[PDB]
């Protein structure tokens, strides 16, 4: 399972979309690592 | 009967409404900008 | 409570003694213990007052 | 008593850029067009946006006023000299001073980059040019032999390979390999600032305040005498389409045809808001490398860019 | 500069920047 | 003051100047509110003094 | 949606004019 | 303090005031970073701080003569209005707290 | 209005000197940091 | 009057202008300054807002 | 040696913290691109033989 | 150190391939050789 | 040579000259967070009573 | 006393002058007057009833 959690967030907030499109690319690449993002806006990855 | 009913003076701040000093590009030095603001600084 | 002076007493007590070193063309901490310094005036010390020995 | 001279439309000023706080003294154009450099009495060199006319970048090493720069063709260097004696290739991948050269004994007025070979030559008030290698720093020549400041200098491949015209009023044509003089052309009367070399017509111009004169590759013979303009001339500049660019030191511009000496236009620009009108002066001239604006670095700190002007035909201007 | 505590240079400083755990804590 | 200076990029608080002295929870929250209200009190101030005469 | 995080006259300047200053004036 | 020569021709005189502008930026934008360097603590060294101080008393006389001149060319900046509103109100203030103004000291004053 | 020393200007504009055809551009700032190259190297 | 001389102390950070009045000048102002300071603080003239008080 | 590099937020906030353990300096070497923000010019180190 | 070679040649594009430079062999040759 | 002297040289210095005379800040943030809460009304910034 | 008013006013109104320079002061005051401090209070007093009101 996937328990181990940990936030990420750019430095400059205008640079927001290239980290999503990161996002998308590592969730790609490592088949059980979870990524969500909460209510206050926080991105969230899961892995082991 | 408001809290500023006898104050002597009003809208005495409504000239200094925008600042726009940039764009003017002065070619005296004395007169530029960049030396009021020193002259400003450093003498007090 | 500030600690940015007392950060600012340490070197400035430093710059002083060492200002006093170089007047006497040498540099080297045994030659100069600090009770040349330190010691009053009656004496024939400097007599500076300290601060800049504490722990920040 | 000549042909008829070839119709050139007018240019007008189009775009003042005022950045400064100095002369601008010297004006360069990168090989592609993206932007220029400018060198000041502010003792900072400029890269300025060809494109928006837009401040890219502000470089701060000179120690005096920085009188010229050139770029390189064939690596990413930017080469200055300056009046405090010292010459410097940066390097553009870093913005930073990557070597310098040391030998010269006075200013250094001006200098330019051999087209082929890696060689600089540097151009001074003490009386000297100096040909160095580029990467090891080292005086190659000293080609010595005017009697007073070199003003200017100028490089080609084909023979004779450098001229320098000087404040003795005298133009020379050097061997690059001996190092000594082979021609001296004491035509001027007055002190030689400006030499520009034509792109393809292997010819010649120089300008002193007496007139312009037209000379021959590659034994200096004389054409022709273009007069007129009245005033300390500053800086030549040739188009490929025949233009001739002449900025004096009271501001006023004359454009020249090539072909036939005839002058077409005058041009003499307003100054800055602050300045004095004995302000107003043109140090340098560049045209950029598509050869459709010209660019003339000035003595009330600005940039003035001129543009051709299209709707003008030869009936509305004709050709006298 | 261990655990976030300590002077990223000790020069210039005028002290040698020795650090300590403070035993004073309850 | 939001009739007098109407700001439709709420951008009156990269203007508003505080204590980087403190720390983080010490120093003035820049709620927005707060910071209208700090700028309607200074400009009220403000327009009481006449420019010749001296201003703030 | 109330709220998603994701997105002239000399007797200007002079209020409150007294007596001695309109007679003045 | 202004300078003018009557007989120099003008092409002399365009050029001489051409570099004195130029020896002036010169001199003040020195002027301008080495404050700042003095502010900052990168000067240790006293004579570079009394040719700043120097220069910088010049320009700040220049500044404040010129100050004076347009005071007496551009008017007054008080108007007769916020001037009267400022003195008439000193007035009321002087009047309601009942203050006696302060007499000529006598010779015979005890004091 | 009546003009205070401040707020005082000596020379006029310029687009009143140049004219409405001419664009003036004042760089007082630049846009590129010294760390990002003129002339950057592929990688 | 006499013309006064003006300097600056550098202070490092600014400049305070300094001012050199005569002497005969000087001692007539002081005690002007003396005297003007006892009659104003015998007949109220300050009201307790203007500070730096004498009292603390 | 000498440093090679030399505002309010929500990220860094001490509400949020659950301050089980301390992290030393030695995760932070040990795993740097987890427990730094900016890692530049670090090298990976060999993990176990 | 005559008269003659101080007054204005002729004026006119009577010969535009002698005016115009060497070609791009010789050139060469002489970059080469300096 | 030697660089003895290198905040105050004969020049304006890089950093100098970025950070008082007219480089390029790095400016980060910008109105990073400037939310009115929920439960207030945007003319007047206070509490509403009647939504 | 109108005439104690006169001399301070007219004390004001002197050349100023440092190495070659020299210009007559006519507008602010100047601060190195020894009743100079009196002047700053006095007149800060009617800015005071400026911001404030009479009344408050």
């Amino acid at each position: 399972t996937s328990v181990i959690k940990i936030a990420v967030e750019p430095v400059n907030p205008s640079e927001l979309p290239k980290m999503l499109d990161g996002l998308r690319k590592v969730n790609k690449s490592y088949p059980s690592l979870t990524t969500k993002v909460e209510e206050s806006g926080e991105h969230v990855i899961l892995g082991t | 009967r408001r809290w500023d009913d006898d104050v002597v003076f009003k809208n005495c701040a409504k000239g200094v409404d925008d600042q726009k000093k940039d764009k003017r590009f002065v070619n005296d030095t004395l007169r530029s900008e960049f030396h009021k603001k020193f002259m400003e600084k450093y003498i007090k | 409570n500030t600690q940015e002076l007392l950060d600012l007493l340490v070197k400035c007590e430093n710059k002083i003694q060492t200002r006093i070193k170089i007047g006497l063309n040498s540099k080297m901490p045994s030659r100069f213990p600090p009770v040349v310094f330190y010691t009053p005036k009656e004496l024939g010390g400097l007599g500076m007052l300290s601060m800049g020995h504490v722990l920040i | 008593t000549m042909p008829k001279p070839q119709w050139h439309p007018p240019w007008k000023l189009y775009r003042v850029i005022s950045g400064h706080l100095g002369w601008v003294r010297c004006i360069a154009v990168e090989p592609g067009n993206q932007w220029f450099v400018t060198g000041s009495a502010d003792r900072t060199i400029k890269i300025w946006d060809l494109a928006s006319g837009k401040l890219k970048l502000s470089l701060t090493g000179h120690i005096s006023t920085v009188r010229g720069v050139i770029v390189s063709t064939r690596s990413p260097y930017l080469f200055s000299c300056g009046e405090d004696k010292q010459v410097k290739c940066w390097d553009l991948e870093y913005n930073k001073v990557i070597r310098h050269y040391h030998g010269h004994l006075s200013a250094v007025y001006g200098l330019d980059l051999h087209p082929t070979i890696d060689v600089l030559v540097t151009c001074s008030r003490d009386s000297t040019a100096r040909i160095w290698d580029v990467r090891t720093k080292a005086s190659v020549h000293t080609l010595s032999g005017h009697t007073n400041a070199v003003a200017t200098v100028r490089c080609q491949a084909a023979e004779p390979q450098i001229i320098t015209g000087s404040h003795d009023t005298t133009i020379r044509l050097w061997d690059l390999v001996a190092g000594k003089t082979r021609v001296t052309l004491t035509n001027h009367k007055k002190s030689v600032r400006a030499v520009v070399l034509h792109p393809r017509h292997y010819t010649f111009a120089s300008g002193s305040p007496d007139n312009i004169k037209q000379w021959k590759f590659p034994d200096g013979s004389f054409i022709q005498n273009l007069s007129g303009h009245n005033a300390i001339i500053n800086t030549l500049t040739v188009n490929s389409d025949g233009v001739l660019v002449s900025g004096a030191d009271n501001g006023t511009m004359h454009l020249w045809d090539w072909r036939t000496g005839y002058n077409f236009q005058r041009v003499h620009a307003a100054v800055q808001p602050g300045s004095l009108d004995s302000e107003s002066g043109i140090f340098a001239c560049a045209f950029d490398q598509s050869e459709s604006r010209l660019l003339t670095a000035e003595a009330d700190k600005t940039i003035k860019v001129y543009r051709e002007d299209d709707t003008a035909t030869e009936e509305t201007h004709p050709v006298s | 500069m261990y655990n976030g505590i300590g002077l990223p240079t000790p020069r210039g400083s005028g002290t040698n920047g020795y650090v300590q755990r403070n035993l004073s804590l309850v | 003051y939001l009739t007098e200076h109407p700001d439709p990029n709420n951008e009156n608080i990269v203007g508003y100047n505080n204590k980087k002295c403190w720390p983080r929870d010490a120093r003035m929250r820049l709620m927005k509110h707060d910071v209208n209200l700090g700028r309607a009190v200074f400009w009220d101030i403000k327009n009481r003094l006449p420019r010749s005469v001296t201003t703030v | 949606t109330l709220q998603d995080p994701t997105n002239q006259d000399p007797s200007y300047y002079l209020k409150n004019t007294n007596a001695e200053t309109r007679e003045t004036l | 303090i202004p300078w003018k020569v009557p007989g120099l021709p003008t092409p002399i005189e365009n050029m001489i005031l051409r570099y004195v502008k130029a020896k002036a930026d010169w001199w003040t934008n020195t002027a301008h970073y080495n404050r700042e360097r003095i502010r900052r603590g990168a000067t240790v060294d006293k004579t570079v701080c009394k040719k700043n101080l120097g220069r910088l008393t010049r320009l700040y006389l220049k500044a404040e003569q010129e100050r004076q001149h347009n005071y007496l060319k551009d008017g007054p900046y008080i108007t007769a209005e916020e001037a009267v509103a400022v003195y008439t109100t000193t007035v009321h203030w002087l009047e309601s707290r009942r203050f006696s103004p302060i007499p000529f000291p006598p010779l015979s004053y005890k004091h | 209005e009546v003009v205070l020393h401040e707020d005082k200007k000596y020379y006029p504009t310029a687009e009143e000197v140049y004219g409405p055809e001419v664009e003036t551009i004042v760089q007082e700032e630049d846009t590129q940091p010294l760390t990002e190259p003129i002339i950057k190297p592929v990688k | 009057f006499k013309e006064v001389g003006i300097e600056f102390m550098d202070l490092y950070s600014h400049l305070v202008p300094v001012y050199d009045v005569e002497p005969l000048e000087k001692i007539t102002d002081a005690y002007l300054d003396q005297y003007l300071w006892y009659e104003a603080d015998k007949r109220r003239l300050f009201p307790p807002w203007i500070k730096p008080a004498d009292t603390e | 040696f000498e440093p090679l590099v030399r505002d309010w937020n929500e990220f860094n906030d001490i509400n949020k913290i659950i301050i089980r353990q301390p992290i030393r300096t030695e995760y932070k070497i040990a795993f740097p691109y987890l427990y730094n923000n900016l890692p530049h010019h670090v090298h990976l180190t060999w993990y176990h033989t | 150190s005559k008269y003659t070679d101080l007054v204005p040649k002729e004026v006119m594009n009577a010969d535009d391939p002698d005016l115009q430079r060497p070609d791009e062999e010789a050139i060469k040759e002489i970059t080469e050789k300096t | 040579g030697k660089r003895q002297h290198q905040k105050d040289k004969m020049y304006i210095t890089c950093a100098e000259y970025t950070h008082f005379y007219g480089g390029k800040k790095p400016d980060l943030p910008q109105t990073n967070f400037r939310r009115l809460p929920f439960d207030h009304c945007s003319l007047s910034l206070q509490p509403f009573v009647y939504p | 006393d109108h005439n104690i008013a006169d001399y301070m006013t007219a004390k004001n109104n002197v050349v100023i002058n440092y190495k070659d320079m020299n210009h007559t002061n006519s507008y602010g005051i100047i601060r190195g007057l020894q009743f100079a401090s009196f002047i700053v209070q006095y007149y800060g007093l009617v800015m005071d009833l400026l911001v404030l009101g009479l009344h408050r």
